[PDB]
């Protein structure tokens, strides 16, 4: 049925997948765009700038410790699935697989 | 509109940005985009069902060890077991009746059994620097043309080197390195045919043109499904709904073969193992955050401290390490409902064992152009794990398959079902024991599926319209041989046969004719007699008491029973029908069959004679195929030494009483594999074939499936079904070999 | 020429090929004009047409040639095929005449 | 010659020392060869018999 | 391919190349020269002589820790590449091996 | 290679006798006999 068998002769994983590169938390680069988001704000508005911050990096903080990582794949579908055009016309996005007809 | 067509492909965006491949640089490796040297290692992976538990671990050792010394940080692994339904395996086309109703029922009998054969790829990389940060600043720099190709030619010296400790490594597997083949005046390229099947969902050859290999890899539009977890690929033979898996939780265990569940199955997928080794720096730093967050304690567990402090000096100390793994499985469908339901199905035999995994959903594209080798930036879940947790993910575990097409001679021979479940193209050739060896010892008990299992491939085997030779024993096969075009040639006693012992060069020949007809001896008749050849008190009284065409058939036969008392009459029959066969072995296809060794044995002069002429024939179309009723006694020949080194497919019949120390020292099989051979009992049909070092207990069935009525009886081999049969053949006295019907008559009296 | 010799990896083949056939223009003296070539098959079911599609491409791949088939700008294709109709080329290629 | 440092490297590697290429003691490593210069040793450490 | 085997029979090094002579975290001789240095700055002036010293004994410590005893190479690449004269002449450093041919 | 060595290194008794019957046709002192046994070899590497 399976080649898999119960046995403690195991290479143990430690279970360092977890804690995977954090600083406050969360890992710096969603941070960084945290970050960003509130000199934003203090582009707008300096009083609540930095009040903004606490909220969102809470947020993140708690997202992060449910389901690790997960910044990565909001990155990835954002880039992929959604800057891609004509999804509608198509039903569902498309790679033509022959180059720009003119390519000039 | 014409120009609303215009402008809205103006506006699409090509797949060709998601495919970083271009020119081979070197027949066995492909370039980058951005520089990254790949090369695709076709695995035959070792076969695990043998079962043998302390074994596995060993394996695994010893790839990790092998692999330490490759293992550095401009290097990455991505795996590829890919399972597909296989259409290459083509319906045999056939002359005489009894064979082609036979080929009619076997296939008959595999409506409902899964063909799909899985094969293993393994793709190795060469990035030149894994910079964290520096990488991205040094990107953005021109650089001297020279130096790009010092670069060049320094990557593809590494990468060399890398694939032959591979290959060195990976003896016991397949090991086979996909490179660059031509046909047709015009280049092609193996490894592209792979990336394609990757990325187009079916194999279609790739030829190598000046242009680069990202414009033209891809010919079928996919179409990633928007807030869905399947796609479609648009082609013209179909299309095809794939689904995608992620597995995003892990066990400490690692017992290897966590994932051989997933093999035999009855989904079609792809599984994509990849292993961006990391470096000791960040190893360490990855395993200090792990210690640290476990020394914020608390109490939370006194054992895991004692469990991780050993890591450090392992790590440090070790043969292994750190790595970037993220796994993803797409399985095939040919509907939503039916990819979806499959999905289900892998998920929960992920599940049984402990990984928990989850479906990808909003990084399909990603997920999907991860399967790529070559793609760094699309891995959706990268995972720090540990090289030995590694190999026991992909522990190139795998149910022995052989090659249904491209075989030497054409197809696989047969197609045998096999008790795990995945189907066994059976073919003679095999890779190790140049032209690959064809050699066969069908070894066995007091059988009588010896007999069936031997006429069943005879008869298959006719596809190739193949010469063949046999020498059977207790009348077994005279009707399985005269149901196909064929002669028996009968040696009974009391009436010499067609040919007399006279032949009709043939002075040299006939040479060894007078010296093995001298019996009773042997230093005055050295040339006494052959002066007499030219043109012995007890020769001339042989000759008085000895109480043919040629090349007319295809199959032949020798009823040599008689012979197993006299050598010095055997001897000669061999020696006459050897010489005589000898002639139509260039002649086309040969495939020699025996049935024992002690009469071979007899000759005394046949080893002398085979040493090389075996050789011989085997470099133009020729193939033994052994049998052997008393395996025990085998070995002890002197002959049987040659007999069991020459051998490449080995095959096994239910032994009751198996030696341990015989099938050990010769015969060489796992004692774990002698385990498994005895566990035969007595009539138990299955039969292990150790086709090549991997093996696999294929079982062979004739039963009503929902048929074989009248082959049941003509394949098995009985004196009384024998000679009744010749009776008839006698009455009837038709050379059209259709003639079984008047024989299915009297068949009234035995199958009554 | 340029254009390929600015790339991260570097063919040395392919590179010494084009400036092989740019030694060979002013000598063996052939012109060379932009070109397209398109297929239009008939089939009275369009399951018949991806039939016979597919047979193309099979006997093609035989060869040495790959036929890279037409999902959209099939109107531009054929109306390609009329002479004179320079504008609705799908994808005009140099060629070597 | 580079070749078979990367090799010897490699090896080394496979067992669990860690070596690494000499530089700006070139001469230093190589005078250290001879058997009786004690005080060309480039990178003397203490090690058990 | 290796008489080495993976083995517990071991004769522990017990890692006591890293703890290699050292006083305030450099070895004395180097920190000898950095004191040399102090001094040559206090001839020119007292101010900044004891405070330039800080600074280089902390660069001191913290090279060490990574690379230990690595100012024995700085030292043998100082006293005999760099002292090499005619480099430039025979493209690399050069020792004829016949000697001096007046030696007189 | 090694093709007429690989015979003359093994010892065989139907070989010696045989190869003793080319020296006694031979009769050459001359060690160089070598290539006239080499036509008898037709029969053994036939």
């Amino acid at each position: 049925m399976k080649p898999p068998q119960q046995q403690h002769e195991a290479f143990p994983l430690f279970k360092g997948a977890t804690r995977l590169p954090t600083i406050w938390g969360v890992p710096m680069i969603p941070l960084m765009a945290m970050v960003m988001g509130v000199a934003v704000i203090a582009l707008t508005v300096s009083i609540w700038w930095w009040a903004l911050v606490p909220p969102l990096w809470f947020i993140m903080a708690q997202i992060t410790k449910n389901d690790d990582k997960a910044f990565r794949i909001w990155w990835l579908w954002i880039d992929t699935k959604f800057r891609n055009r004509n999804k509608g016309f198509w039903g569902a996005s498309s790679y033509s697989p022959a180059n720009y007809r003119k390519r000039r | 509109g014409a120009i609303e067509s215009r402008k809205l492909l103006a506006s699409e965006t090509p797949v060709g940005q998601f495919i970083p491949y271009s020119h081979h640089v070197t027949d066995t490796i492909i370039s980058t985009k951005n520089a990254e040297y790949l090369s695709v290692w076709k695995i035959d992976g070792r076969s695990h069902q043998s079962a043998s538990e302390a074994d596995v671990f060993q394996w695994i050792r010893e790839l990790n060890n092998t692999l330490r010394g490759i293992s550095s940080a401009n290097l990455s692994l991505w795996t590829h077991i890919v399972r597909r339904r296989v259409y290459e395996y083509p319906d045999a086309e056939f002359d005489n009746v009894f064979c082609r109703q036979l080929d009619e029922k076997y296939r008959e009998s595999f409506t409902g059994y899964n063909l799909m054969v899985n094969d293993l790829y393994l793709t190795v990389v060469y990035r030149p620097v894994s910079d964290k940060v520096l990488s991205f600043f040094a990107k953005r720099e021109r650089e001297t043309p020279d130096q790009k190709k010092h670069r060049q030619e320094s990557c593809i010296k590494a990468l060399e080197d890398i694939n032959r400790t591979l290959g060195q490594s990976f003896k016991r597997y397949g090991a086979e390195l996909l490179s660059v083949y031509e046909k047709g005046g015009h280049a092609f390229s193996a490894p592209l045919e792979f990336l394609a099947r990757l990325v187009n969902g079916e194999h279609i050859p790739m030829p190598i043109c000046r242009d680069r290999f990202s414009d033209y890899m891809a010919v079928n539009r996919p179409m990633f499904s928007k807030w869905g977890e399947v796609g479609e690929l648009r082609s013209l033979t179909g299309l095809r709904r794939f689904g995608m898996l992620e597995i995003r939780e892990y066990d400490d265990a690692t017992e290897p073969g966590q994932l051989n569940v997933l093999l035999e199955s009855d989904y079609e997928f792809v599984l994509t193992h990849s292993f961006s080794v990391l470096s000791r720096p960040a190893a360490k730093e990855y395993l200090q955050r792990h210690q640290k967050n476990l020394i914020d304690a608390r109490d939370v567990a006194t054992d895991q401290i004692e469990e991780i402090d050993e890591a450090l000096n392992q790590l440090i100390s070790g043969h292994f390490v750190m790595g970037e793994h993220h796994c993803t499985l797409t399985v095939y469908g040919e509907t939503v409902q039916q990819v979806r339901d499959n999905l289900a199905h892998a998920s929960a035999a992920m599940l049984d064992v402990a990984v928990l995994p989850k479906p990808v959903d909003l990084a399909l594209e990603a997920g999907y152009w991860a399967q790529l080798p070559a793609n760094w930036q699309w891995r959706p879940r990268p995972a720090p794990i540990t090289s030995l947790n590694f190999l026991s993910f992909s522990p190139f575990h795998n149910f022995m398959s052989g090659k249904p097409t491209g075989n030497p001679w054409g197809p696989a021979v047969t197609i045998l079902k096999t008790v795990s479940g995945t189907p066994l193209y059976f073919n003679f050739h095999a890779s190790k024991e140049k032209r690959l060896l064809g050699n066969t010892m069908l070894i066995g008990q007091s059988s009588s599926g010896k007999t069936v299992l031997l006429g069943f491939l005879l008869a298959q085997a006719q596809k190739f319209k193949p010469t063949i030779v046999a020498f059977d024993k207790d009348r077994g096969m005279e009707i399985s041989i005269r149901a196909m075009g064929g002669r028996y040639l009968p040696l009974k006693t009391g009436e010499p046969s067609g040919f007399n012992p006279f032949q009709l060069h043939a002075n040299l020949i006939f040479l060894k004719q007078f010296v093995k007809k001298l019996a009773a001896a042997e230093e005055e008749i050295d040339q006494a007699i052959t002066a007499m050849m030219s043109d012995p008190t007890v020769h001339a009284r042989l000759v008085k008491w000895c109480e043919l065409d040629l090349s007319t058939h295809q199959i032949y036969g020798f009823d040599i029973t008689e012979f197993l008392d006299n050598p010095e009459a055997r001897t000669p029959v061999m020696m006459y029908l050897l010489y005589r066969t000898e002639s139509m072995i260039d002649g086309r296809r040969f495939m020699y069959v025996f049935d024992e060794f002690w009469k071979p044995l007899q000759d005394e002069y046949f080893e002398d004679l085979a040493k090389n002429k075996q050789k011989t024939i085997r470099k133009q179309n020729g193939i033994f195929v052994f049998a052997t009723q008393e395996p025990s006694d085998a070995l002890e020949s002197n002959i049987a030494k040659t007999l069991i080194q020459q051998c490449a497919t080995y095959i096994f019949l239910a032994n009751p009483k198996a030696d341990y120390e015989d099938y050990t020292q010769g015969f060489k099989l796992t004692d774990s594999e002698f385990e498994l051979v005895r566990g035969l009992g007595e009539f138990s049909r299955r039969f292990l074939i150790k086709q090549g070092d991997q093996s696999a207990l294929a079982e062979m069935n004739l039963g009503k499936f929902r048929d074989f009525d009248d082959e049941l009886l003509v394949l098995s081999g009985t004196p009384d079904n024998a000679e009744i049969a010749e009776s008839i053949i006698a009455e009837v006295g038709d050379d059209p070999a259709v003639w079984l019907p008047i024989f299915l008559d009297r068949v009234k009296a035995e199958r009554s």
